[PDB]
């Protein structure tokens, strides 16, 4: 599935890995992660 | 005896095939007649896989290949229309003329009467990419022969009595204008890097 | 969910990797791993998903 | 012996119709270097807006 950050809660329950693609200037980068690793990342963000 | 195509339409079609374009600027009688009978000219050209594209804004008609709508062939091939690749100098000159034409249109508007440009103005610009071949008598002669070669394709008029040319409308409809920009900028960057 | 996931990887070919090189906005070499159980692609507008 | 005789025109070939599309521009080649870089692009670590 492709989605611009919509229905994230729904994808989380029927897929096991996400491909986070983000933009910086003219270049684009993609990083593949599991939902749980991204959860750990969000928990680190939670200390802010 | 049998019906014959109207003399004026036959003349217009033969002219259009010979030179590849008509212009209200220099051939009003035929150009207007063609626009008043588009279905006749398009019927005449369709058996040959040719078809007129019309540019009402700039007052121009030009032939183009009428081949099938994006068939299995990704690029068209036609028996009569023999393709060409302009040599390097011709490409540079066409790119310079094209950017001059676009820059002028940006100000006076699309289809505005092109301003006459002097020969002296172009040699400094060709020098930017070709250097000095050895003398003015050589560079001016080269520029003149290049302009005469281009006039064959219809991109520029002949130098008038005072050594100024005018850019023809047909330059706007080149096959891939993006190529001119790319090569021109690339060579400019090359010279700027080497200097 | 996994009771149905047994079909994937067993019966049919599953896309498990895509690799790009100077494709679109992806300069250099890149690669995305596709989980055999279904993958989502997320990112803000105009980030290269399409 | 370079006069022009009044013989007819037969086998009149019509070719080279000057369609403006038929022109292609010069393909000046570049040979300075090569773009060997295919690093992993490890800068992709997640840092995205809130
Ligand atoms: N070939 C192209 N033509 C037009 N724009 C392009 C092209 N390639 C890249 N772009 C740019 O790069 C991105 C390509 O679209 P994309 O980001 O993949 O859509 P989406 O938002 O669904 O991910 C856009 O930001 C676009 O501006």
């Amino acid at each position: 599935f492709i989605t611009p950050n919509k229905e994230m809660r729904l994808l989380r329950d029927h897929t096991r890995s996400a491909i986070v693609v983000h933009r910086r200037g003219q270049n684009s980068n993609m990083a593949s992660l599991s939902w749980e690793e991204l959860e750990r990342h969000y928990q680190r963000r939670g200390n802010a | 005896s049998e019906t014959r195509t109207l003399q004026k339409i036959r003349e217009a079609t033969q002219e259009l095939l010979k030179y590849g374009l008509l212009e209200e600027a220099s051939k009003p009688n035929l150009y207007r007649i063609v626009l008043s009978h588009p279905e006749e000219v398009t019927r005449i050209l369709e058996p040959l896989d040719l078809d007129i594209g019309i540019d009402e804004i700039r007052g121009l008609l030009y032939v183009k290949v009428r081949l099938d709508e994006t068939p299995a062939q990704d690029e068209w091939a036609h028996p009569l229309v023999r393709r060409q690749r302009l040599n390097l100098e011709q490409s540079l000159l066409v790119a310079i003329l094209r950017q001059h034409f676009v820059a002028w249109e940006q100000e006076s508007g699309t289809g505005a009467s092109q301003a006459q440009i002097a020969i002296d103005d172009l040699l400094p610009q060709l020098q930017i990419y070709l250097g000095d071949p050895g003398s003015e008598s050589k560079e001016r002669t080269r520029l003149l022969t290049l302009l005469d070669q281009l006039k064959g394709h219809g991109l520029v008029t002949s130098p008038d009595a005072h050594e100024r040319i005018v850019i023809r409308p047909i330059i706007a409809h080149l096959a891939d204008p993006i190529n001119l920009q790319a090569l021109l900028a690339w060579l400019r960057e090359q010279i700027a890097q080497q200097t | 969910m996994n009771q149905v996931s047994g079909l994937a990887g067993k019966e049919s070919f599953i896309l498990t990797r895509i690799e790009l090189f100077n494709w679109g906005g992806f300069h250099g070499l890149h690669q995305a791993a596709i989980h055999q159980d279904g993958t989502a692609v997320i990112g803000p507008t105009g980030s290269g998903k399409t | 012996r370079k006069q022009e005789v009044p013989l007819p025109a037969v086998g009149v070939a019509v070719t080279g119709i000057p369609a403006i599309e038929r022109l292609r521009f010069k393909e000046v080649d570049d040979e300075a270097e090569q773009t060997l870089d295919l690093s992993n692009h490890a800068a992709d670590l997640t840092q995205i807006g809130d």
